[PDB]
């Protein structure tokens, strides 16, 4: 009705209906493999898993699936981020059976043959190259392959040498080893909770659960500089930071967007950003400096991503360093704290605005607690974040080791060592 | 059943492709089916089933015939086609029947 | 006879032999190298040695192609990171011709844009089949992961740069870099006369310095290049001393204890300690070698290893941990003297052909400018005493590590754990 019900079944499956009352339904399966639970064996399967959504399934064909999705009207989505991967159908309230069972038989009978494999095989390059298009993703990923040592170091995007070698049978593998129901939730916003639990049923008989889940994702003050001809260098220089879900994990969103994340005014560099009117007074020509900020399961990432002229980039970089510097220095003031509070409030409730966005962070919190926080709390443990804590995550990424990644002509970008 | 067997065995010794070292599924017809069948075999079956029609080529080429010793058996042949030729067969059949809906 | 390393007003070192060999070999050494280029024109060296064969102000590229090939002799040029080799062989009557041609491709090159533009495709495949053996293609990581000024720049031209030398920065790095005081002409057969007359003719040419620059700073940087390649070749250094210093002959001396290459055909290397414990540490085919690199401004001692990737890091560790029993003082007198005649012998034994002959003079002409006999060399090789060993073999354990990894990964340690 207007409460979510988060519900664990004997299975593991946890399952939870919001009943919206919206004219679409929407149901998603967030399973808890991510690219992060790959190995150097079959690195960048998760890429082609994602990209095998459509292909045929024990229970359905891959031309019946494309069509009867597309004649009902709906769609069928994968998201995957660097730790849960999500299956997302999209239909109209009385179209969400026949959809339904094609999510089943994409997520537990896949199988994937060899031909289609193949035939699949070269999209990856392309999507990587789109995905690449954008400079932020691809320093992220490079700074991700800097940072750590481990899991979160596994790429997003299936590597250029694999692109053309992965065998359907390393997708099974996968598939059995963390398609499992313990490591999986469903999540349905339109639909009502025992229709919920009547399509649940389904994904009750299902691979044990615990799959396998190793690697602690170890952190590594490593490098990656690509030194491109772009005149525009963008860098991103990071330091290890709190885990999700945790107080300082808030202190550190709270810094960040003391620094500042986002414009908030179109056609305006930001007036209230530190970080915008510190690089401004370093450097003329057009700059973008924002406080990159990502947290994961067992650890997190903090730090600062610029994009800058060559000529200048490494300015660019020591002034926002330094502001950051400043706020550790314990230079930071009471109402630039309350504004930023005000914006990831703001920024919180926009994002779970959308029902794609709320669903998806449904799905994440289900998957990493399993019980549903509110947004009244989320708001309360914001607001619980004090001037001293924010000081301290600042003076934490100011002591800490860093890994830098930049991408461009890198002819003044300073490295990690004198950074 | 016994009856059939015997029927089918004598067909199968007449016709003359078990001389030449071939297998029933090397003999059937090049057709947009059959043509995909062949395209998902794998590697292994793929450059048998070509090496066979080679050297079937080259025997008729010589108007000769592989040793009797070297004769395919219908007791011990593999319908390795099969199983391919009727998924594409089945899938093609889906198509059409959604395309007449 | 004995050269004479005799150097004109201008500033150009000439040298001349006579060995009566019918092949009269010249070589034209200029202080020009990758490391001399920086950000902007990154990669230019590589096209720069790519086009001794264009066309010049004084020599058409069909007439010097057509002119060499019907002499019989070659024109071959020959890069390091720090100098630039053009080497002219040909008979002993015909020296005139392809030194005229030499005289045309070095101080007055004309870069027409449309020739330039039709060799750089050249430069993919000259880097493709330059990085077919693993070890140019890891000392290349090697060198971008230890560096961060000037040794850092690549001998091979950036993917991202391949399609886009333009003359211009041809013409500019040639007139800024190809100047007298920083050339030495050597001419083996060539006696010395006609030496002096080849180095008149070059006597009007550029100026009489360059743009030199930069100094080469380390970082204790790595690169991992993460490759499906079952066997996986590391390599891992530490700054040692610079070319031409007592403390380089300790170096080189340490990496012939530790065991530089093989020595019996499909030997086991008894000798080399690096070999016995790999052996010992992994049973799959491995190769072990201390890689020992020196130039002008800085040094780089280390170990290469290509092993396999499941066995990877326990091979480095083992190696390492070899220069480890070094450092701690367990070095002999024994295996002390066989790395000093392998040296010798090494060395001796890379003079006799007279390529290499003519580049070994060059180097010395470009960074000394007095000719050094073999037997100076082996008396310095042996004035390196078992102390300098050690301190050596301690400055590597105690320096920052650089290190260049490719493979599969899946097992190498990082810099700091190595």
């Amino acid at each position: 009705p207007q409460d979510l019900e988060f519900t664990k079944l004997p299975n593991g499956l946890v399952i939870a209906s919001l009943e919206n009352y919206s004219p679409v339904s929407r149901i998603g399966l967030f399973i808890k493999a991510g690219s992060r639970y790959e190995d150097f064996s079959n690195l960048g399967t998760t890429h082609l898993l994602r990209l095998t959504s459509s292909l045929t399934t024990k229970g359905a064909s891959s031309f019946k699936i494309t069509r009867g999705i597309e004649a009902v009207g709906g769609k069928l989505s994968v998201t995957a981020t660097r730790e849960n991967m999500a299956y997302t159908v999209e239909c109209l309230r009385g179209d969400v059976d026949i959809l339904m069972e094609f999510l089943l038989n994409v997520t537990t009978a896949p199988e994937f043959r060899r031909w289609e494999v193949a035939d699949l095989q070269p999209q990856l390059k392309i999507d990587k190259a789109v995905a690449f298009q954008n400079p932020q993703t691809h320093v992220i990923e490079n700074l991700h392959a800097a940072a750590y040592r481990n899991a979160l170091a596994n790429p997003l995007y299936c590597p250029d040498y694999r692109i053309g070698k992965v065998t359907s049978e390393e997708l099974h593998y996968f598939v059995q080893n963390h398609f499992t129901s313990a490591r999986m939730a469903l999540i349905g916003l339109g639909v009502s909770h025992p229709v919920l639990k009547q399509v649940a049923e389904q994904f009750l008989n299902m691979r044990g659960g615990l799959g396998l889940s190793g690697a602690k994702a170890n952190y590594r003050g490593g490098e990656i500089r690509e030194q491109n001809g772009d005149s525009l260098v963008h860098a991103a220089f990071v330091a290890e930071s709190a885990v999700a879900g945790s107080a300082e994990a808030n202190a550190f969103s709270v810094l960040q967007h003391v620094l500042g994340a986002g414009p908030h005014v179109k056609r305006g560099s930001n007036t209230t950003s530190h970080l915008h009117q510190a690089v401004a007074k370093a450097t003329q020509q057009p700059f973008d400096v924002s406080a990159f900020n990502a947290s994961y399961s067992d650890s997190g990432l903090f730090g600062i991503y610029t994009i800058s002229q060559a000529t200048a980039a490494g300015d660019v970089i020591k002034a926002a360093y330094n502001q950051v510097k400043t706020i550790a220095q314990g230079n930071l003031s009471n109402t630039d704290v309350q504004a930023a509070k005000n914006k990831l409030k703001a920024g919180y409730l926009m994002s779970v605005e959308s029902s794609e966005c709320f669903l998806e962070e449904v799905g994440s919190q289900a998957l990493v607690a399993g019980s549903y926080m509110p947004p009244s709390t989320v708001l309360q443990q914001i607001d619980s974040v004090a001037n001293a804590d924010i000081i301290n995550a600042a003076k934490k990424f100011v002591s800490g080791q860093k890994s830098m990644a930049a991408s461009g002509n890198l002819g003044h970008t300073p490295f990690v060592d004198e950074l | 059943g016994k009856w059939l067997d015997g029927i089918r065995k004598w067909y199968y010794n007449a016709a003359g492709f078990n001389k030449l070292g071939l297998m029933r599924d090397d003999t059937i017809y090049e057709d947009e089916d059959v043509k995909e069948a062949i395209r998902r075999l794998p590697e292994n079956l793929y450059n048998d089933r070509m090496f066979r029609i080679k050297r079937a080529l080259d025997l008729n080429l010589k108007h000769q015939i592989l040793p009797k010793e070297q004769w395919t058996k219908y007791e011990e042949e593999n319908f390795y086609l099969e199983p391919y030729l009727k998924e594409v067969i089945r899938e093609r059949k889906e198509r059409e029947e959604w395309a007449k809906k």
